[PDB]
DNA sequence: ACAGTCCCTGTTCGGGCGCCT
DNA sequence: GCTAGGCGCCCGAACAGGGACTGT
């Protein structure tokens, strides 16, 4: 079963640079490669097949390469749909085997995560309930971890976290954590803190609330 | 005991006996697959078990199809064809379509099969007698003969013509646009249709061949790698010729001018517009190989103008069905060959190159049987008839070899040359 | 000129089956080289090779899964197929079908795709969501910009519609993709805008569930004290 | 008893009758020994008494064995055979014990009589009739014809083969699981059955023999290793050649170096290597028969080399089907090669010996390609499979050959074994004219109506020679001409010609050859450093071309 | 513009020996 | 006043076909 693998796994670059992916087969594949291209939406198309043959309509700023092993994906230029996810996919053996695919995103400027934290709900305490939000909006890189804490000593069990996709105007990513507790062990308590480490700052951002 | 249709006599040649060739050595393989067919045809009555009463002989073996997996015997008729070749050339031949060489097109299938349902001349059976070998000298060999029209044989499709022109006549009325030839075993069948759409209408001749006892090979087409199947079809138009070609430079030494006058010299034979007394005049006296003779004004007035005669049609040279058809395949190296089919001397009627195939690997023996089979293949369709060859190889290696890598149900005429580079008259 | 469009339950019970049409026009299922690929695709994974069925019901499947496939197909009308048996959550993906063709002795790609079919694999009952707002408490507002949010709690299935101010926000808008809350889904969004517009003017969030007919708004009222 | 096998027709050659040959006049003696004989043979249903109408005879006369004194019905039916039509001999090679694969169980039975039993086409014994003359020249001696395969008859082993295979085939097809091995009248059968359901088997087979008409005495290798088959001794895991007798004579005559060779050559296929290159050089000529010939120290160092590794006592091994096969390839004496098949290491199937020179100029990776192709079709013949190969020579060597060589050539997968002396080519040849090298222009010319003829070369220098010869002709002076300006001339050097019969010669860079002139231009090759001939169209008028052909062609004109 | 010979090399075959049944 | 058929090797004779040269 002949093993596509995508070593780069998430790619960033600016328009107009030259990108390369990198696909390496488990065994001589003899050119029989394709790669596909997957816009954020999500529509699937092919740009390269055999190794180097353009399908017709995608652009000459593709061009792929590689021989054996080891095989190639090079955008001339990027442009502003160029910014996707990448695909490669061995057809020289069933089962037909894809890469892992390559995300390529949108360098930017770094930037700090903007942390707000959010006491549970009164209607969400009527029901029995209570859950602790915690926005950490617009900041770059992606790379960013979270950690919860309560009354000081801190707790890994009952997060909930939702990561964002690099947005297509600003180029940032978000991300939301939210600790679910019950109306009892939420009471039973006063102070919760929401800690976010981004490598901006070597300070954790933290923000909290009491009773 | 197969069909009431009364049999058609056949007589050799006058003056001339049958066959009694020798059987050359079979791998195993092979004749585990031959001794396998030929108990099958033996049960169904088209074969019957002779002993050594029958002076008569001929070789057989078979052929792993890479078409369609299964094997093939293969009988090599060849001596028997000429001994009966008043029967089917002049007597009753099957015309030839000038069409088959003008089409994108063309597919082949294996109308053998079609064979072993007319009963064949009582009389004439003898002379198709032939030897099973066994691994190690084991037991004598296992004689058989045909009661049937045998496969590979030219009269088979001579007598099943007529049963044949029947089989084809709605076929070619629903498609008056489709070009269909028999050669011995075969159905080269071309249309300009679109490939997909071509695929289409010859699976369904298969069918109608089908409605009427005609089985045909099926052909295998592999998912994977190699999509091999997608050369099954031949295009004549694709088809290019290969002409001979003066090399282009600045600095000439006197070796070169040598070899440039030897050339021209030679394709004066072809082209009697080749003039070589004004570059010849370069070399005059016992001057150095390796020595920069410049080229003269009204000298370079002749190679360039000479190379403006290289590029056209040689000297009305037309095919005469009535002579037979010569060809030679010259080894050009890096793997690539070269060819020329010709009934008079130098009045050659096609001269191409075949290019190499991944599939061959390097071995110089595999190359040429292939180049031998895609010449006759090309030959057939143009003009109908099978070439002689004059193959570039000692005997004892051809003849070890050329089995393992054939691939068609008829065997062309061969003989052996040790022809030395005569001149690159044909510059790849 | 080819089009390709899946067809399927998009939710479907655990241990039962599915089974996925593949509405294709511009091409023949019978042609020489063509065929119909099936490739599925997890939410967050990558591709993945299910089956592919060609014009000579020659067909071949992906191992892990042979078990649990079929591939059918109605030349006719243009028309493929695929059966899945005993679907488990870990079949919860978007499926695509594409036209595989053969076209010379090297070139074999799937040149077009579909835009897919979404099963997902679950018990849940279409349960709408309950809305709770997410306004700064315990921390009064500064003079900047605040952030607001809104939580959509245990719903099923997707998707859920979410805008503020009846579409009029839409700015410093962030709608987070939902999770699993046992069998349920949970989001939440936030919105950010001026303190010179809140508390002053109301914001309120909207939530739309299509499967269960619901539409609520829910107004972020500034802390208690 | 006799056969109910039907009988093989058999006809007379298109457009002749039988043989119709006087018989001589035996002594009283030798005819009623016949009588005796013949009253025997009809009692036993092989012959019968024929009418007066029978018009065909054959001379039969008695002779007795100088041991046993019995006396022998001899019927010399050499006439008939010249009338006898042509059979399409069934039998297409003898076995060997290098293909039979290690068995269980072994027996080897012999059919009694085999001619005997096998019943003559009806519509042709009158042709087999002989007559025993009587003792006075009185009444005409007693007529008799024949009703089986007459012993000494053309069609004789034709016919009983095929029969025999019949017999067997019902047989073959209700025991796929043992191998008969069908010999004349002798049959080796094998299998993997206990002793006991083996001759069970065995006798099972005696007994469908015995219905056909066909007797397995009891003088048949009933489990007796080692079993005498085919003129070699099948021992359990190893066989050997029945003990061969080299001849060791005083004096040789030319009979005597032909009775040597031919059981050399049969013992070569066991015994690692044997040449025989030399002292078959000896008859090596028109000189016929019993002629004593000298034998030359050439040949002595043949015998005695010989003498040696036969007396060394050896064997073979039977093939196992699972290990492929190897055949490696020695290079010894002047187109002397030997090659020893084996599936293990030293573990030898069969041995053998190449030694033919195909073309009068080869060389030796011609002739090591025309010993790899012999040794495949004799595998093939045995083992009906392709061996792998074990060749001494590089790797690089062949790239260049083949590469190089106009001529298509191959070789199946084979490795290459450092044992010297190792093949290779001892010559290059220049792609391009090398430069600071004398360019010579050589040519020849002779005359057909007198014998001799000159050869020679100018060079761009301004030198000249001219050297005349004797019986020779164009081929040959054009031939020698190149001779020349290997001689005269340093380590690089540019001939060129106008005749491919010698450029032809060259470019196949051959390392032996059968005329010396050849043998001289060769060994000039070898030892120079930048050869380079090149070919121009000679009478064309062309370059330094026409200065050596004025020069040599005084015979010649224009 | 060959027809008529002569060379030279590759193949076939008949002969004798070996071996077998 | 003795085999046939088969395979092998080695040898030399007759053959056959492609080229090259000489004479009208
Ligand atoms: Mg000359």
């Amino acid at each position: 079963d002949i093993q596509m693998t995508q070593t780069t796994s998430s790619l960033s670059a600016s328009l107009g640079d030259r990108v390369t992916i990198s696909c390496s087969a488990s065994q001589d594949i003899s050119s029989y490669l394709n790669w596909y291209q997957q816009k954020p939406e999500g529509t699937v198309k092919l740009l390269i097949y055999y190794t180097s043959s353009l399908h017709s309509g995608v652009p000459s700023r593709f061009s792929g390469s590689g021989s054996g092993t080891d095989y190639s994906l090079t955008i001339s230029n990027l442009e502003p749909e160029d910014i996707a996810t990448y695909y490669c996919q061995q057809y020289s053996k069933f089962p037909w085997t894809f890469g892992g695919g390559t995300k390529l995103e949108i360098k930017r400027a770094d930037a700090a995560p903007t942390v707000s934290i959010f006491p549970p709900s009164s209607e969400q305490l009527t029901s029995g309930g209570a859950s602790v939000v915690c926005f950490l909006n617009n900041f770059y890189p992606k790379d960013i971890n979270v950690k919860w804490k309560i009354d000081g000593s801190e707790r890994q069990n009952g997060v909930l976290n939702s990561w964002t996709d690099q947005d297509s105007k600003d180029s940032t990513y978000s991300m939301s954590s939210t600790l679910t507790l019950t109306k009892d062990e939420y009471e039973r308590h006063n102070s919760y803190t929401c800690e976010a480490t981004h490598k901006t700052s070597t300070s954790p951002i933290v923000k909290s609330f009491n009773r | 005991p197969i069909s009431p249709i009364e049999t058609v006599p056949v007589k050799l040649k006058p003056g001339m006996d049958g066959p009694k060739v020798k059987q050359w050595p079979l791998t195993e393989e092979k004749i585990k697959a031959l001794v396998e067919i030929c108990t099958e045809m033996e049960k169904e009555g088209k074969i019957s078990k002779i002993g050594p009463e029958n002076p008569y002989n001929t070789p057989v073996f078979a052929i792993k199809k890479k078409d369609s997996t299964k094997w093939r015997k293969l009988v090599d008729f060849r001596e028997l064809n000429k001994r009966t070749q008043d029967f089917w050339e002049v007597q009753l031949g099957i015309p030839h379509p000038a069409g088959l060489k003008k089409k994108k097109s063309v597919t082949v299938l294996d109308v053998g099969d079609a064979y072993f349902s007319v009963p064949l001349d009582e009389d004439f059976r003898k002379y198709t007698a032939f030897t099973i070998p066994s691994i190690n000298n084991e037991t004598p060999g296992i004689r058989y003969q045909y009661n049937v029209l045998p496969q590979g044989w030219k009269g088979s499709p001579a007598i099943f013509q007529s049963s044949m022109t029947k089989i084809l006549e709605p076929f070619k009325k629903q498609n008056p646009d489709i070009v269909i030839y028999q050669y011995m075993d075969d159905l080269y069948v071309g249309s300009d249709l679109e490939i997909g759409q071509h695929r289409t209408k010859i699976e369904e001749l298969r069918q109608h061949l089908l409605r009427w006892g005609l089985t045909t090979p099926d052909k295998k087409h592999q998912k994977e790698p190699p999509f091999l199947w997608m050369g099954y079809e031949l295009h004549p138009d694709k088809w290019t010729v290969q002409p001979i070609v003066l090399p282009e430079k600045d600095s000439w030494t006197v070796n070169d001018i040598q070899k440039l006058v030897g050339k021209l010299n030679w394709a004066s034979q072809i082209y009697p517009g080749i003039k070589v007394r004004q570059l010849s005049k370069l070399l005059r006296g016992t001057k150095a190989l390796t020595e920069v003779i410049p080229l003269t004004e009204e000298a370079e007035l002749e190679l360039a103008e000479n190379r403006e005669i290289l590029k056209e049609p040689v000297h009305g040279v037309y095919y005469d069905p009535s002579k037979d058809l010569i060809a030679e395949i010259q080894k050009q190296g890096q793997g690539q060959w070269t060819y020329q089919i010709y009934q008079e001397p130098f009045k050659n009627l096609k001269t191409g190159k075949y290019a190499r195939m991944r599939g061959a690997h390097t071995n110089d023996v595999k190359q040429l049987t292939e180049a031998v089979q895609k010449i006759t293949t090309e030959s057939i369709v143009i003009w109908g008839k099978t070439p002689k060859f004059k193959l570039p190889i000692q005997k004892e290696t051809w003849e070890t070899w050329w089995t393992e890598y054939w691939q068609a149900t008829w065997i062309p005429e061969w003989e052996f040359v040790n022809t030395p580079p005569l001149v690159k008259l044909w510059y790849q | 000129q080819i089009t390709l469009k899946e067809s399927g339950p998009g939710i479907v019970q655990p241990s039962q089956p599915f089974r996925l049409t593949c509405t294709f026009s511009g091409f023949s299922l019978s042609t020489s080289g063509i065929g119909v690929t099936w490739i599925r695709q997890p939410s967050g994974k990558g591709l993945e090779w299910l089956a592919t069925i060609w014009w000579d019901d020659d067909n071949r499947y992906n191992p892990s899964l042979k078990s649990r496939l079929t591939v059918s197909k109605d030349t006719s009308n243009n028309q493929a197929f695929l059966n899945m048996m005993t679907v488990e959550t870990a079949d919860t993906a978007i499926y695509y079908c594409a036209q595989s063709a053969i076209t010379s002795v090297t070139d074999s790609a799937m040149d077009h795709w579909g835009q897919g079919t979404s099963v997902t694999v679950s018990s849940a009952k279409t349960t709408p969501p309950s809305v709770y707002p997410l306004a700064p408490g315990s921390a009064a507002q500064t003079n900047s910009m605040v952030t607001l949010g809104c939580l959509v709690k245990g719903y099923f299935p997707e998707p859920v519609t979410v805008t503020w101010n009846s579409g009029s926000l839409s700015s410093g808008v962030h709608t987070f993709p939902a999770v699993l809350q046992s069998d349920l889904y949970t989001l939440s969004s936030s919105v950010t805008v001026p303190s010179s517009t809140w508390p002053s003017e109301t914001v309120t969030c909207n939530v739309a569930h299509p499967a269960s007919s619901t539409k609520v708004d829910k107004k972020i009222v500034p802390a208690d004290c | 008893p006799i056969s109910p096998i039907e009988t093989v027709p058999v006809k007379l050659k298109p457009g002749m009758d039988g043989p119709k040959v006087k018989q001589w006049p035996l002594t009283e003696e030798k005819i009623k020994a016949l009588v005796e004989i013949c009253t025997e043979l009809e009692k036993e249903g092989k012959i019968s008494k024929i009418g007066p109408e029978n018009p065909y005879n054959t001379p039969v006369f008695a002779i007795k064995k100088k041991n046993s004194t019995r006396w022998r019905k001899l019927v010399d039916f050499r006439e008939l055979n010249k009338r006898t039509q042509d059979f399409w001999e069934v039998q297409l090679g003898i076995p060997h014990p290098a293909g039979l694969k290690k068995k269980k169980s072994v027996t080897v039975l012999d059919v009694g009589d085999a001619y005997f039993s096998v019943p003559l086409d009806e519509d042709f014994r009158k042709y087999t009739a002989f007559t025993i003359p009587s003792i006075n020249n009185e009444t005409p001696g007693i007529r008799y014809q024949y009703n089986v395969l007459p012993q000494g008859w053309k069609g004789s082993p034709a016919i009983f083969q095929s029969s025999m295979t019949k017999i067997l085939e019902p047989f073959k097809k209700q025991n796929p699981d043992i191998v008969i091995y069908q010999y004349m009248d002798d049959l080796y059968v094998g299998s993997d059955l206990e002793i006991g359901q083996h001759r069970t088997k065995i006798e099972e087979l005696r007994q469908h023999l015995l219905r056909w008409g066909l007797y397995t005495p009891d003088q048949k290798h009933q489990k007796e290793p080692p079993f005498l088959w085919m003129g070699y001794e099948l021992h359990p895991d190893k066989w050997t050649v029945q003990p061969i007798v080299l001849p060791e004579k005083d004096s040789w005559t030319v009979n005597d170096i032909c009775k040597l060779v031919g059981k050399l050559n049969w013992a070569s296929q066991i015994y690692p290597g044997i040449k025989v290159r030399q002292l078959s050089k000896l008859l090596r000529g028109t000189k016929a028969l019993t002629e004593v010939i000298p034998l030359t120290e050439e040949a002595e160092l043949e015998l005695a080399e010989n003498r040696e590794i036969l007396k060394e006592p050896v064997h073979g091994v039977y093939y196992d089907p699972s290990k492929d096969l190897i055949a490696e390839i020695q290079k010894q004496g002047q187109g002397q090669w030997t090659y020893q098949i084996y599936q293990e290491p030293f573990k030898n199937l069969k041995t053998g010996k190449y030694a033919r020179m195909r073309g009068a100029h080869t060389n030796d990776v011609k002739q090591l390609t025309e010993a790899v192709q012999k040794i495949t079709t004799e595998s093939i013949v045995i083992w009906g499979k392709t061996p792998k190969f074990k060749l001494p020579i590089q790797k690089e060597t062949w790239e260049t050959w083949w590469t190089e060589y106009w001529q298509a050539t191959w070789i199946p997968e084979w490795e290459f074994v450092n044992t010297p002396p190792l093949v290779k080519l001892w010559y290059q040849l220049e792609k391009e004219p090398i430069v600071g090298a004398e360019t010579f222009y050589v040519d020849g010319a002779a005359n057909r109506e007198t014998k001799l003829g000159k050869a020679g070369y100018v060079t761009n220098k301004g030198r000249q020679k001219v050297v005349p010869l004797t019986n020779t002709t164009n081929q040959k002076t054009e031939l020698q001409a190149i001779y020349l300006a290997l001689q005269d001339s340093g380590l690089e050097v540019n001939i060129v010609t106008d005749s491919q019969y010698a450029l032809g010669i060259i470019q196949a860079q051959p390392d032996k050859s059968e005329s010396e002139l050849v043998n001289q231009i060769i060994e000039q090759l070898i030892k120079k450093e930048k050869v380079y001939l090149a070919w121009v169209p000679a009478h064309k008028g062309i370059g330094g071309n026409e200065q050596v052909d004025k020069l040599v062609s005084a015979g010649i004109r224009k």
